[PDB]
């Protein structure tokens, strides 16, 4: 659940925000926690201060927001971070860390996707599977 | 004292509030450009807009075209301005026809049937904004010499 | 040359009519849904 | 989207899922290695496709492979 | 003679061509006074010109209509040191180049770091194995018969087919 | 005190342990090659130090050791000039005879036919043609005889000795603290009142009291070895006053402010010395006397252990507006503490000069016999162009490095940088609108005007007799300057150069230099400069600004300031690091110099250059072909490239056949640099892959492992072989025309 | 009430710094020199003399070497230079 009262990061604005397809087509938002103010670098470009306690920030793409949380991970050891992906309905899309535990930790309850049963180099070959449905892996 | 703020009190959005963009005078004249002025049909901006861009495409062609130096010069700049507002009029229709779905709204300019209007509008501006021009050059030896005729 | 008058009527046509007419109905094609 | 496979030779040394900047990766439970863990990619369509997780795969040849294939926004990384 | 063409000693545009380069000499040469070291130099100039066009004319090159000598390379031995026997000296040296090499990079594989063996030289062994390429053909044979030379097909690495 | 001198004794013993193991600045190097690459990595971040330590101190005592090293080379290559100067050349005959003799310092031992190389130079001497400049320094210097050339060169080395010597005492044996090198107040101040003032001083000295009196000798046709010695010029004050009467009077008249008594040494006649093309040596001595007296002042602004002078981080934080924050605040930190930061500017700042120099030089040309001198004067010209946009973009690119390196966001808080940054968008998109408006209206231009000549209509080009693009402001800025003589500057007897506008300065039946007019084709050939400057600059700061993150790549500073992508995902992220915007800005700076260097010969030959004959007119080298030529694309292939590519192609067989033969080799080095450029990385590595294969077939597969060049190896590999093609060409193209023809 | 930007009401002050730039500037420039480009005036006296003169002769332009061109470019730098400096002394100031 994200709080839309939380307040944001003294920043003096950027060119570098976002635009148009953030208020049309979707946008994210990173919160933190903080404990103390502290000069933190925009993944836009530019320096904002992060206050003591709760922060809330408004970013165009996944990547922009995982790297703030990267940056604020690496360098004040602030790991608490939560992204949302919120849309212009209203709909807020809670996205990482999806379950709570960070995907580079196990955790229960989590199924493979994607997996092969098999090396790299087993897979079929393009004259095997054309003119038919069947997937390269077998 | 600081002039540059973030902008529609929004630090994240991409824009900064800066004299150039958000002042007195610009938003004055922002807000008084037919495109922004309140009260007006999509039809009337395009008839303003028309009736400035035409007059004022006629003077290139009419000066600097290959028939510039004959004594046709003035019909041939004013035929070339009215193909280019036929042109750009295409233009226009095919923005409109893929840009916008059929809606009852019709007060806006982005809406099909309010481009169609502003289309209409801007293609009888222009025309007779040309044809102004057109007039004011025939009928004035001050502007077929662009002030030469002084000395 | 006999029928003098075709490559005036024709060139402009084809080399200005032809092309915006085909690129009209083509950026209509590609940008509808 | 992009597609994003693991394959049984990965050893859950959980780099790839450390370098996606994306968070497309992560780790879920197997007995396939001794680490007891393979990497999965539940979260493709937020895949851009930068291959930093083929880059950090230490297994020789790959363990996680991508294949890029239909841009959408995310996957080109439009901020617009 | 050989493609029509004619012996340098007997050709008047080889002799035009001599001429030609002694008097593009000579009246560079009549704007420096005598004794002065430009003289000299052009002086000399003119007869290493007139020595090349001598030893040239006489040695059974063929020349073409341009003027210029034209070599054989059929393998006819009236023109055998035009490229054949060059390229027996070329074959020599270059054999003699690759088994030396070759044989310091199985010296260095047997160091215990190959890699300080490729940028550091052993000098002395490196000028042992230099000394040994003089009789490359019969070592590299010998080296191929035994087995030495080719690695067999299941022994070096390749892609998947 | 506070500025203080502080030092560690034998802080890095002498030994060549670490000469026979390398690789040992870096950790990841330090452990041996087991690939070629180590090998390239090994020549590429050797003098990168601040990537081998974090100690701010070391890569400073790193630095100044470095910079004696050079210092040492510089004064090995000088000396170096001196001697061949001294031993293989013709200055004595050229200082008989200066019209008629070329200069020549480079004789070839005969070998294989390269003695054809040694041309007839005049004075009785073959050798190769010298187009350096360094005949009139000497000349301008007062050096009359090889005896003074053989004493310079001895100098010269024994300075390279000292300064080598000095790098490795002052590594090796004391190297300074870093607090002695964080004096930037006391270092400007030395370096402002001491290097430049005192030397500008000494300078001034010298041409006084030994270049005036020996080149009035000299122009007054006395021989070189019946004029008197320089120390007889010292001593002899009744020697030194039949020349300038003002010397009868001593130094009485500098210390009393009577300077006017001073006035027939101390000049401001302007223009040309008539005898000999160049400027007047008074007006230089004056001019080095008065910079002597400006820079000592500006070397005393500065704060130091006394309590008088300024304090540039105070005047930094002064500096603040409505406009802009904090303002200047955080600069004279970053100016401090990085390294990169301080090149950048340096580099900017000594490129602007170069450029600077070029044009004033060969404007108002300030030796003697160098006007007529036309090969040394387009040599110099094209030299000091080039190492000018080399240095321009080293400091865009150490801009860049500084940017990805050493920025802190937490020092930089709403400062002119961050502001900067924060605008970024707004910047380059005003740039890139304002590059295209400039390419659209500048190169179309030529367009327009190749299509209306070849479509036959005339009437319709951009010309002088056709619709006129006049220069009005730079001619009316030459009216200003050619009336300024006894109006804006009224004792000045002369212009300050004759291409502003006058009278037509001949040396030798050689026009020194004359008018150099301006009409539509100057108009158009200075807007295609500004479109080329201008995005050069939108490469090179777009390159900077977006160094550490885009909203491409929001973690481009982590990746550095030299990779070569983020791979294939978001597109393609190819050649999105600083490093490639420096890499494709070296090409912009290539393709701008190029076309500057090309309207400076093309000019020049066309409407300056030229012969004197009876009744005043000049002939011109290509006869004025500019005006009507220099407006299409093809008057320049024809009339600039096609025409004047004859000397050098025909240079065969003669002694200017070294320029035919750099000609093709710099085509042939330039086409090379496009199997780099064009290619990548994969296609040679499999290719490599089976080259080992052939190798291992016969068990000789080396150790260390064989790999295809890197990316961003590629690309500098083609860049490099790509400038030094295509500068070479037009290096020999322009030395064997203006040798042949002037 | 003149917002200078979104949020930031300033004072122009256009009457006041447009008056005392002018007198600021024309005053120090009514210094005469004997100088030709001047004719014996001063820089903005001179200048108003070469307008009178140039309006005497009008349609017809200012020639290249006619030094109107040169005392309305130095006239004009030296007014703007005044009226920058003193909007930033009056505006920021105020005292
Ligand atoms: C008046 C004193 C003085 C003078 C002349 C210089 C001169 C120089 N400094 Mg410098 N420096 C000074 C004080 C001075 N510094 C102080 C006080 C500091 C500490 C704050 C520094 C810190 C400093 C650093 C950190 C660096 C320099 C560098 C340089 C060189 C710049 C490159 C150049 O143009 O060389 C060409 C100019 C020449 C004049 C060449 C000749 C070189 C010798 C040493 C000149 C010695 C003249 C001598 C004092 C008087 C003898 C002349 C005559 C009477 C016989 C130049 C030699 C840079 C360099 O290259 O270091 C090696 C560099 O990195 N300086
Ligand atoms: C094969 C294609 C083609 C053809 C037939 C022409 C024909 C012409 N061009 Mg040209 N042109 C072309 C391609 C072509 N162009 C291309 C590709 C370029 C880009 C390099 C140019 C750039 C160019 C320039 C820059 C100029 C011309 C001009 C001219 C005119 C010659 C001078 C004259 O007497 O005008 C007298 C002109 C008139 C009497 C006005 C005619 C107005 C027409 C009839 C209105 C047509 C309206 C429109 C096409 C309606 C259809 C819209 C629909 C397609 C959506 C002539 C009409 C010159 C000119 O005068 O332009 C007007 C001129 O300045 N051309
Ligand atoms: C294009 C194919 C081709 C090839 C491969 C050769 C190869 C050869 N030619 Mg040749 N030749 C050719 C075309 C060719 N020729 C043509 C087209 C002509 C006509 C112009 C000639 C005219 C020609 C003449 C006139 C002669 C040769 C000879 C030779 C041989 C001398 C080399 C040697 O030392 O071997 C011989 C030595 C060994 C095998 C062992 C020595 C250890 C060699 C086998 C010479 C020869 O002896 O031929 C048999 C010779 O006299 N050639
Ligand atoms: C030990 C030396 C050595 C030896 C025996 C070989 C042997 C071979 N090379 Mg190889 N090669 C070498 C060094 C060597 N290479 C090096 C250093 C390079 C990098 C420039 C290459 C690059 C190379 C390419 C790109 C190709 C070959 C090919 C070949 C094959 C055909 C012969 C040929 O084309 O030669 C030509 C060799 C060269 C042009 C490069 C040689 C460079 C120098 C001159 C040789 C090294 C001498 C070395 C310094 C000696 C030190 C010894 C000392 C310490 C005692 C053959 C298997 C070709 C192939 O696959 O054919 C089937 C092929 O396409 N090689
Ligand atoms: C670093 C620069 C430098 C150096 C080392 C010298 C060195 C010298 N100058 Mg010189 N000079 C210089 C710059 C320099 N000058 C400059 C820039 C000017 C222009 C203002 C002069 C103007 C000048 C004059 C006008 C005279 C000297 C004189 C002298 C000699 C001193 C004799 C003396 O004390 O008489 C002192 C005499 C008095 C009457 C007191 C000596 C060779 C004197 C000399 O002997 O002439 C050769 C002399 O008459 N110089
Ligand atoms: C005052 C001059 C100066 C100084 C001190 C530096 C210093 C530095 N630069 Mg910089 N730079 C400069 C000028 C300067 N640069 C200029 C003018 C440019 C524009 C071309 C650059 C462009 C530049 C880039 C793009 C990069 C640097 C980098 C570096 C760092 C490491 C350099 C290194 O290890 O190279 C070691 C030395 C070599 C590899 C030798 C280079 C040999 C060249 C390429 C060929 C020379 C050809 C020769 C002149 C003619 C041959 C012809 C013949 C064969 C026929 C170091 C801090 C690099 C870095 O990582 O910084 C953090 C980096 O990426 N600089
Ligand atoms: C001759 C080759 C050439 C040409 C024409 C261009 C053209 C351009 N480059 Mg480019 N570039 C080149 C080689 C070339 N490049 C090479 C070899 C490199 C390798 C390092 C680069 C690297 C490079 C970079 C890194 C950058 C550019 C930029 C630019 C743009 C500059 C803006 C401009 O001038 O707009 C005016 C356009 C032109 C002058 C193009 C020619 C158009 C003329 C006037 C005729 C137009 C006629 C009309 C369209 C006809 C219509 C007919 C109809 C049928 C279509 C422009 C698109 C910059 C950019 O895009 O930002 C502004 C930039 O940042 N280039
Ligand atoms: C060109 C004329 C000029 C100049 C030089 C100054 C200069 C100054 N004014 Mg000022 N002022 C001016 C016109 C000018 N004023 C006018 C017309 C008004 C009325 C609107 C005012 C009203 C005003 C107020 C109310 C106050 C000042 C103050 C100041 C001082 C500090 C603030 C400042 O701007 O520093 C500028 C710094 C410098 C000029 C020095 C740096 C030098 C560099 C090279 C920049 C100079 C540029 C160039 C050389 C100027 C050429 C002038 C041109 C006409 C030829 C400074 C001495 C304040 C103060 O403390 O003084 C009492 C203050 O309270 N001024
Ligand atoms: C340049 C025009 C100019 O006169 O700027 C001058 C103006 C100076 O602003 P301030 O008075 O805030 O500057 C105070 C300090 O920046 C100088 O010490 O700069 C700006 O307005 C920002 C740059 C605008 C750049 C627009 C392009
Ligand atoms: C100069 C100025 C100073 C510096 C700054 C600046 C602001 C940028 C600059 C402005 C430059 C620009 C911005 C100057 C502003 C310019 C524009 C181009 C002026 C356009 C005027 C259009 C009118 C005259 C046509 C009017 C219609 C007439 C009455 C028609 C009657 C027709 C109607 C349909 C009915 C039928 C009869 C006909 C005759 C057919
Ligand atoms: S390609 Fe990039 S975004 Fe996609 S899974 Fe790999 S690391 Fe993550
Ligand atoms: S990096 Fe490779 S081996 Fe490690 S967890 Fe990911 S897929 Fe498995
Ligand atoms: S082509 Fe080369 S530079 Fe481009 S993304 Fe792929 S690996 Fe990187």
């Amino acid at each position: 659940t994200l709080n839309l009262q939380i307040p944001s990061p003294t920043f003096e604005g950027s060119t570098g925000g976002w635009l148009r397809a953030a208020e049309v087509e979707e946008k994210y938002a990173i919160t933190w926690t903080s404990p103390k103010e502290q000069v933190f670098e925009m993944p836009t470009g530019g320096a904002a201060i992060m206050r003591q306690g709760e922060n809330l920030l408004y970013l165009a793409r996944k990547e922009q927001c995982l790297a703030l949380a990267t940056q604020v991970k690496n360098s004040f050891k602030i790991t608490d971070y939560k992204v949302y992906r919120i849309f212009p309905s209203g709909e807020v899309q809670y996205l990482h860390p999806k379950d709570g535990v960070f995907p580079e930790k196990v955790n229960a309850g989590r199924v493979g996707v994607g997996n092969v049963s098999h090396s790299i180099g087993k897979n079929l070959n393009p004259a095997q599977i054309k003119f038919t449905s069947k997937s390269f892996n077998g | 004292s600081q002039f540059i703020k973030p902008y529609n009190d929004d630090p994240f959005v991409g824009n900064l509030a800066t004299p150039v963009s958000t002042s007195s005078f610009t938003k004055s004249l922002l807000s008084n450009l037919p495109a922004y002025r309140a009260g007006l049909s999509p039809l009337l901006r395009g008839v303003e807009i028309g009736l400035t861009h035409g007059y004022f495409l006629v003077g290139p062609f009419y000066k600097l075209g290959p028939l510039r130096n004959s004594d046709v010069a003035l019909l041939s700049g004013f035929f070339s301005a009215l193909g280019l507002i036929i042109i750009l009029v295409a233009c226009l229709t095919i923005y409109g026809v893929v840009s916008f779905e059929e809606t009852e709204a019709k007060d806006q300019l982005q809406t099909a049937k309010g481009w169609r209007q502003f289309t209409s509008g801007w293609l009888v501006g222009s025309v007779g904004g040309a044809s102004f021009a057109y007039i004011l050059i025939s009928n004035i030896p001050f502007l077929q010499t662009a002030g030469m005729s002084m000395l | 040359m006999t029928a003098a008058y075709l490559p005036s009527i024709l060139v402009p046509i084809i080399g200005l009519i032809f092309p915006g007419l085909v690129m009209a109905f083509a950026f209509i094609y590609i940008e509808q849904d | 989207s992009h597609s994003v496979k693991v394959y049984d030779t990965c050893i859950g040394c959980t780099q790839c899922v450390r370098a996606c900047p994306c968070d497309v990766l992560e780790m879920v439970s197997w007995d396939g290695c001794k680490a007891g863990q393979i990497a999965s990619a539940p979260r493709t369509e937020d895949c851009i496709g930068c291959k930093r997780c083929e880059t950090a795969c230490p297994t020789d040849f790959l363990s996680v492979r991508v294949y890029l294939g239909g841009e959408t926004t995310r996957s080109m990384g439009l901020a617009y | 003679d050989v493609a029509g063409l004619t012996p340098c000693g007997e050709s008047k545009e080889f002799a035009r061509r001599l001429d030609g380069s002694v008097k593009k000499l000579q009246t560079r040469l009549k704007k420096y006074e005598a004794g002065t070291p430009p003289a000299l130099a052009l002086q000399k100039q003119i007869d290493k010109t007139k020595n090349r066009f001598d030893r040239y004319g006489k040695a059974g090159l063929l020349c073409g209509t341009d003027g210029l000598p034209h070599l054989i390379a059929d393998g006819r031995w009236s023109h055998s040191g035009e490229f054949v026997i060059p390229g027996l000296f070329f074959l020599y040296v270059a054999g003699w180049i690759g088994w030396v090499g070759r044989s310091y990079v199985l010296f260095a594989r047997t160091a215990d770091k190959p890699t300080e063996k490729e940028i550091i030289i052993d000098v002395p062994v490196a000028l042992s194995f230099v000394s040994t390429g003089f009789i490359w053909p019969f070592s590299a044979f010998k080296e191929f018969t035994s087995g030495n030379l080719i690695v067999p097909a299941d022994e070096i690495t390749v892609s998947p087919r | 005190k506070k500025v203080s001198i502080t030092v560690d004794r034998d802080p890095v013993a002498t030994s060549f342990e670490k000469w026979a193991q390398p690789g040992h600045f870096s950790r990841t190097l330090a452990k041996g090659p087991k690939t070629t690459t180590w090998i390239w990595n090994l020549h590429a971040d050797v003098h990168d130090f601040d990537s081998h330590t974090n100690s701010l101190e070391d890569i400073s005592r790193k630095i100044f050791s470095a910079h004696f090293g050079q210092l040492s080379i510089i004064f090995l290559w000088l000396s170096g000039m001196y001697f061949h100067g001294a031993r293989f050349s013709n200055y004595s005959a050229w200082l008989s005879n200066p019209t008629a003799v070329k200069p020549s310092a480079q004789v070839v031992w005969p070998i294989v036919g390269q003695e054809i190389l040694n041309g007839d130079v005049g004075g009785g001497f073959q050798g190769v043609q010298v187009t350096s400049g360094f005949f009139q320094i000497w000349r301008a210097s007062g050096i009359t005889s090889e005896v003074e050339l053989y004493w310079c060169a001895l100098a010269g080395l024994l300075m390279s000795g000292l300064m080598i010597f000095a790098g490795w005492f002052h590594y090796h044996k004391a190297a300074p603290k870093l607090e002695w090198f964080q004096n930037a107040e006391s270092m400007l101040n030395h370096h402002l009142s001491g290097l430049l003032g005192l030397g500008c001083l000494s300078w001034a000295g010298h041409q006084i009291h030994i270049s005036l009196p020996v080149n009035k000798l000299l122009d007054a046709g006395v021989a070189p070895q019946e004029i008197p010695l320089p120390h007889e010029f010292l001593v002899n004050r009744d020697l030194m006053a039949q020349l300038y009467p003002s010397f009868s009077k001593g130094l009485v008249p500098f210390f009393t402010l009577n300077w006017s008594e001073y006035s027939d040494f101390l000049t401001f006649k302007g223009g040309l010395n008539p005898v000999t093309g160049g400027l007047w040596l008074s007006d230089t001595a004056h001019h080095h006397l008065a910079l002597a007296v400006l820079f000592i002042v500006a070397g005393h602004m500065y704060r130091t252990n006394w309590g008088i002078g300024h304090s540039m981080k105070e005047i930094l934080e002064a500096h603040k507006g409505p406009f802009t924050g904090e303002g200047h605040k955080g600069l004279y930190e970053i100016l401090t503490t990085s390294w990169h930061a301080q090149l950048a500017i340096n580099l900017a700042m000594m490129g602007s000069v170069s450029i600077i120099v070029a044009h004033h030089m060969y404007a108002m040309p300030p030796y003697p016999y160098i006007a007529t001198d036309y090969p040394t004067q387009l040599s110099i010209f094209t030299h000091h162009m080039w190492i000018g946009g080399f240095c321009v973009v080293g400091g865009a690119a150490h801009a860049g490095i500084f940017m990805v390196r050493d920025y802190n966001p937490a020092q930089n808080y709403n400062n002119l940088l961050d502001r900067v940054i924060r605008h970024r968008d707004a910047i380059i998109s005003h740039l890139n609108w304002i590059c295209i408006f400039l390419g659209f209206h500048s190169f179309g231009l030529y367009i327009h005007n190749d299509t209306m000549r070849a479509l036959g209509r005339t009437q319709d080009m951009f010309s002088d007799t056709a619709i006129q693009l006049k220069p009005v402001f730079a001619q009316w800025v030459q009216s200003i300057h050619t009336l300024a003589p006894g109006n804006t500057t009224p004792n000045a007897l002369a212009t300050a150069s004759y291409a502003f506008g006058g009278d037509v300065v001949a040396v030798g039946n050689k026009v020194a230099m004359m008018p150099i007019s301006l009409g539509t084709a100057d108009f158009m050939v200075h807007h295609i400069h500004a479109f080329t400057i201008h995005v050069t600059v939108l490469i090179l700061l777009k390159g900077v600004l977006f160094s550490r993150n885009s909203r491409l790549i929001p973690d481009k500073a982590n990746l550095g300031f030299r990779f070569p992508c983020d791979g294939p995902g978001r597109g393609g992220t190819c050649q999105s690091s600083a490093w490639d915007s420096v890499f494709l800005g070296l090409f912009w700076m290539y393709n701008c110099i190029s076309v500057v260097i090309f309207h400076f010969s093309w000019k020049m030959q066309s409407d300056v250059w030229g012969t004197v004959q009876a009744d005043g007119t000049v002939t011109h080298i290509t006869g004025g072909n500019f005006a009507q030529s220099a407006i299409t694309i093809n008057g320049w292939l024809r009339d600039f490239l096609w025409a004047q590519a004859s000397q050098v192609i025909q240079s065969y067989g003669s002694a200017l056949s070294a320029y035919g033969l750099i000609f093709l080799g710099a085509h042939f080095i330039w086409a090379f640099s496009l199997m780099f450029l064009f290619s990548g990385r994969g296609y040679w590595q499999e290719l490599i892959e089976s080259i080992v294969w052939a190798h291992n077939k016969l068990n000789v597969a080396p150790a260390i492992q064989p790999r295809a060049l890197s990316i961003t190896q590629g690309r500098a590999v083609g860049l490099a072989h790509y400038l030094l093609g295509g500068i070479g060409t037009t290096w020999a193209f322009f030395l064997a025309r203006i040798i042949s023809v002037g | 009430k003149f917002e200078v930007s979104d949020g930031t009401p300033y004072d122009l002050n256009v009457p006041l710094v447009g008056a005392a730039s002018f007198i600021g500037w024309v005053v120090p420039t009514l210094l005469p020199s004997q100088i030709p480009l001047y004719g014996g005036k001063g820089l903005s006296t001179a200048f108003f003399a070469s307008i009178g003169t140039n309006l005497a002769k009008f349609p017809a332009p200012p020639g290249m070497t006619d030094p109107f061109w040169l005392l309305c470019f130095i006239w004009h730098s030296g007014l703007f230079a005044t009226m920058i400096l003193g909007s930033i002394g009056y505006n920021g100031y105020a005292a």
